[PDB]
RNA sequence: GCGCAAGACGGACCAGAGCGAAAGCAUUUGCCAAGAAUGUUUUCAUUAAUCAAGAACGAAAGUCGGAGGUUCGAAGACGAUCAGAUACCGUCGUAGUUCCGACCAUAAACGAUGCCGACCGGCGAUGCGGCGGCGUUAUUCCCAUGACCCGCCGGGCAGCUUCCGGGAAACCAAAGUCUUUGGGUUCCGGGGGGAGUAUGGUUGCAAAGCUGAAACUUAAAGGAAUUUGGCGAAGGGCACCACC
């Protein structure tokens, strides 16, 4: 895949991880 | 309809307006002032496929019509006024205008002065579409 | 690699143009970038110009002409048979195309 | 369905006496009948005519708006409404490596007559001239339209609607701008390219009665 | 309809090029014979020759390229 | 065809033209403030160049609060296309697009070429300021001015040619004056992936910005150019094993 797409996709899962630490409290 | 002029030496003046776009064509005939029309067909009217819509033979056809109930209704003289479909969408007029022209011309009726009324704005209004366009 | 001197436009000391639109798309292009033909046209072409002179109210009535500009894109005008790839010694050539009348 | 054109009436228009050839052409209008009356319906009509249908042996370039404002029986008495020039010659006008130059006023005459008068400017390339650019610089430009400014105040405001359409006929207006505009920069090319028509006052019919001659 | 048009009759001056997707029709210039000053352009359909008098069923329609 | 109301924008003039530190800047007029370059036999006399910490500005998209919403139009509702089409295409349309007030500091923010200074070829043009000169014009004489013609100087955006010279080459009058290696100075890279990733700090209402590894895995990933390769690339010709 095209890197601009790549950066979105671990943008989202970056946001997805960070939801769930922020939940894991 | 009729008058009481002599059609030896002076000849009646109308005008003509030949909206014609990429897709339909338009042949309309009004008075001098423009408010009281006459006459109108398209090129939809005289072809049963809206595909031939734009096509010459349609717009020929429909200024034969238009120039045989101008000659029995009492108008000789004609003054043309072409038009596209203006705006920001093109400048260049339809592709049925000048065989109008050329049937308006053939049908016995005389012609006056030639202009143009399209609609050029002074940058108004971005065009529809994306900003790539329409990619076909 | 740079495949020309300058980079497909005459922008040399500004950084932003004023963006224009094609004609046959609508493809949103810099004015020093898009390709233009400035057209003169006249309204009855080459048979109809003796149509009109002979059944015409006014004796010797100059015809009146079209004047309009175009705005293309890059593939629009290369699709529409407008410019040609060219080789590379003959890319660097600024000139108009000859006109024989 | 009856015949709808059965029931019409033809009219004629007829030109003011500022110009030669009065007779116009023909309108037509429905008759009378119902709470409508048929001189309203040629009340508000406006005829666009050429100047070399209306005057005898001058230039076609330019046309003049004519609105009828009242009628006697059988023809329609016109007024001035407005001055406009073709496309066709307004696109030929506009060229490349030259600078174009607009003015525009807010004049109005002895009675309640506001006009809007426009016009343009155009540099002329030297018969010796080398370079291929002939622009000119801003102040120059400024200059340019002070004095059109100065020369479209000065000539209409000392004169009524029929002098200064008498003097639309040619366009002493584009040669006083093209005497006066020479110490700056040379122009070719200066015409009045649109008047329009702001302000309208109470209808009097004598002032139209002498509008005719 | 409503109006019959008159089966005009004219003859070639010069042929063109030959034109067409599969080279099926060729160009032609054709002048009448009840107006001789006339002359128009159209696209004829099989062999043709300088000289000989050709039937059209209208005097209007124009000719075209390969499309 | 004639009038009204609202919002947006400023065509053709518009150019390998101008200005600004950059992002950027195009209707007319009025007001305020700033600036480059040119001119000088003015004035102070080394006040200079580059710069961690710190500070200003910064496209569009994005968030919070208002007035306003013409057109275009993320999400969405459809109609065709297709094996599928929640895509290309067409009809509507929500946030947004426009202004005010408060925020983030990101782009292929690119001449993909830091700043200051010196030297090293030629030519014709171009924008600004100044100097000189036959002539034409603002109607016939004189002077200064504007508009042309011919040259010169200084700064700037650029162009053509070159066995100066350099480079892996494309190319470059700088990317030259570099083994015959040193003018001053700031930032920055050591094969590819993991990876602008995890954690820590910090900034922001939020979206996110700045700083920024390692384990592991691989012998390649790359830059320039020439002939057969295929183009649903272009320009010319040919074939009844191609067509009409
Ligand atoms: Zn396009």
């Amino acid at each position: 895949m095209r890197a601009k797409w790549r950066k979105k996709r671990m943008r989202r899962l970056k946001r997805k991880r960070r939801k769930m630490r922020q939940r894991s409290k | 309809s009729l008058g009481p002029q002599v059609a030896e030496g002076e000849n009646v003046f109308g005008v003509c307006h030949i909206f014609a776009s990429f897709n339909d064509t338009f042949v309309h005939v009004t008075d001098l002032s423009g408010k009281e029309t006459i006459c109108r067909v398209t090129g939809g009217m005289k072809v049963k496929a809206d595909r031939d819509e734009s096509s010459p033979y349609a717009a020929m056809l429909a200024a034969q019509d238009v120039a045989q109930r101008c000659k029995e209704l009492g108008i000789t003289a004609l003054h043309i006024k072409l038009r596209a479909t203006g705006g920001n969408r093109t400048k260049t007029p339809g592709p049925g205008a000048q065989s109008a022209l050329r049937a308006l011309a053939r049908s016995g009726m005389k012609i006056g002065r030639i202009e143009d009324v399209t609609p050029i704005p002074s940058d108004s209004t971005r065009r529809k579409g994306g900003r790539r366009g329409r990619r076909l | 690699t740079k495949k020309r001197r300058n980079n497909g436009r005459a922008k040399k000391g500004r950084g932003h143009v004023q963006p224009i639109r094609c004609t046959n798309c609508a493809r949103c292009v810099p004015k020093d970038k898009a390709i233009k033909k400035f057209v003169i046209r006249n309204i009855v072409e080459a048979a109809a110009v003796r149509d009109i002179s002979e059944a015409s109210v006014f004796d010797a009535y100059v015809l009146p002409k079209l004047y309009v500009k175009l705005h293309y894109c890059v593939s629009c005008a290369i699709h529409s048979k407008v410019v040609r790839n060219r080789s590379r010694e003959a890319r660097k050539d600024r000139t108009p195309p000859p006109r024989f009348r | 369905v009856v015949d709808p054109f059965s029931k019409k009436d033809w009219y004629d228009v007829k030109a003011p006496a500022m110009f030669n050839i009065r007779n116009i052409g023909k309108t037509l209008v429905t008759r009378t009948q119902g709470t409508k009356i048929a001189s309203d319906g040629l009340k508000g009509r406006v005829f666009e005519v050429s100047l070399a249908d209306l005057q005898n042996d001058e230039v076609a370039f330019r046309k003049f708006k004519l609105i009828t404002e009242d009628v006697q029986g059988k023809n329609c008495l016109t007024n001035f409404h407005g001055m406009d020039l073709t496309r066709d010659k307004m696109c030929s006008m506009v060229k490349k490596w030259q600078t174009m130059i607009e003015a525009h006023v807010d004049v109005k005459t002895t009675d309640g007559y506001l006009l809007r008068l426009f016009c343009v400017g155009f540099t002329k390339k030297r018969n010796n001239q080398i370079r291929k650019t002939s622009y000119a610089q801003h102040q120059q430009v400024r200059q340019i339209r002070k004095k059109m400014m100065e020369i479209m105040t000065r000539e209409v405001q000392t004169n009524d609607l029929k002098e200064v359409v008498n003097k639309l006929i040619p366009d002493s207006i584009g040669k006083d701008i093209e005497k006066a505009c020479q110490s700056i920069y040379p122009l070719h090319d200066v015409f009045v390219r649109k008047v329009k028509m702001l302000k309208k006052p109470k209808f009097e019919l004598g002032k139209l009665m002498e509008l005719h001659g | 309809t409503s109006r019959v048009q008159p089966i005009k009759l004219a003859r070639v001056t010069k042929v063109l090029g030959r034109t067409g997707s599969q080279g099926q029709c060729t160009q032609v210039r054709v002048e009448f014979m009840d107006d001789t000053s006339r002359s128009i352009i159209r696209n004829v359909k099989g062999p043709v020759r300088e000289g000989d008098v050709l039937t059209l069923l209208e005097s209007e329609r124009e000719a075209r390229r390969l499309r």
